[PDB]
């Protein structure tokens, strides 16, 4: 599944 | 003299940006940080009284010494702008990239790294400063010597008892009192970031998305991961704040016993 970043 | 002090090199990334370089003076490697002035959310005054952003209030205080933060080794104003100069390692990745490269960690791994960002959240908040962003994205490796360091105190703010009611850090690891009643204790939220670090280091990824599974308080484990561990991590996320572990409870947990050394650790896991 899909891994992601995450933006503050 | 900013432009003629440093050598600039090949942007690192943006949100600000941030570029490579080398300080001329002796060849120290150097991580160059642009904040846009429009885009400061809270401000702060230096000794001086020189108003500056609260980021590099809170990187003085805790650029002190050694320790496995970024150190800020200098600052410039500009009009539109404030530059910062940070300490840069030299070979470099991020434990996202890290993480996603190498999938879910061996918990020999994970107890070295993990420890070693307890010792640098408790040194910020010695120093008087809650980080408030604690993600993998923020802590960089350095793969020569197997130390971890903090970085990116833009959404931080100085330690307080009292309830905070503002919030700018990773919704997925902020903790539910935050989701549900956006309010939260400076010291239990950083505590249930620290168990989505810690799921996140030995399952390979995050385990929630959404907000209803951040306030489910249900913790499923889609990787082998020991008892002791997944207790660990259970309960830093506590859903009642005052039931999950101080920093004191969490090094002297049974699976945080018998951590590698971070030279130990570049040797065995890094190199
Ligand atoms: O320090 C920060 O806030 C920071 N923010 C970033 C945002 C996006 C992309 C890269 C970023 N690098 C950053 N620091 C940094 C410092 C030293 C070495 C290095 O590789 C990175």
């Amino acid at each position: 599944r899909k891994r992601r970043r995450h933006p503050s | 003299p900013l432009e003629s002090q440093y050598q600039v090199g090949p942007l690192l990334g943006s949100g600000g940006s941030v570029y490579s370089g080398i300080r001329v003076s002796d060849n120290l490697p150097v991580a160059i940080k642009h904040v846009e002035k429009d885009r400061i959310s809270d401000w702060g005054e230096l000794p001086n009284g020189t108003r500056v952003p609260m980021e590099v209030v809170l990187l003085k205080k805790v650029s002190s010494g050694f320790s496995g933060v970024i150190r800020l080794l200098d600052w410039f104003e500009r009009p539109d702008s404030f530059v910062l100069i940070l300490e840069r390692p030299e070979p470099v990745q991020d434990l996202f990239d890290f993480i996603t490269e190498r999938g879910a960690l061996q918990e020999e791994l994970a107890r070295s790294f993990f420890w070693q960002v307890l010792e640098a959240v408790r040194h910020c908040h010695n120093c008087g400063v809650l980080h408030r962003d604690i993600k993998d994205e923020n802590i960089l490796i350095d793969l020569n010597r197997g130390e971890l360091k903090l970085i990116d105190f833009g959404s931080g703010a100085l330690l307080k008892d009292t309830v905070y009611t503002d919030f700018d850090g990773t919704r997925v690891y902020s903790p539910p009192e935050w989701i549900r009643y956006h309010r939260y204790h400076g010291r239990s939220a950083a505590v249930w970031s620290l168990g989505i670090l810690l799921y996140d280091m030995v399952c390979g990824d995050i385990p929630f998305e959404h907000d209803e599974e951040i306030i489910g308080g249900q913790v499923f484990f889609r990787q082998r991961v020991s008892s002791e561990c997944q207790h660990l991590i259970r309960w830093c996320l506590a859903l009642r704040p005052s039931d999950r572990p101080t920093f004191e409870e969490i090094q002297n947990h049974p699976w945080m016993q018998d951590v590698l050394l971070p030279q130990e650790t570049a040797e065995i896991h890094l190199h």
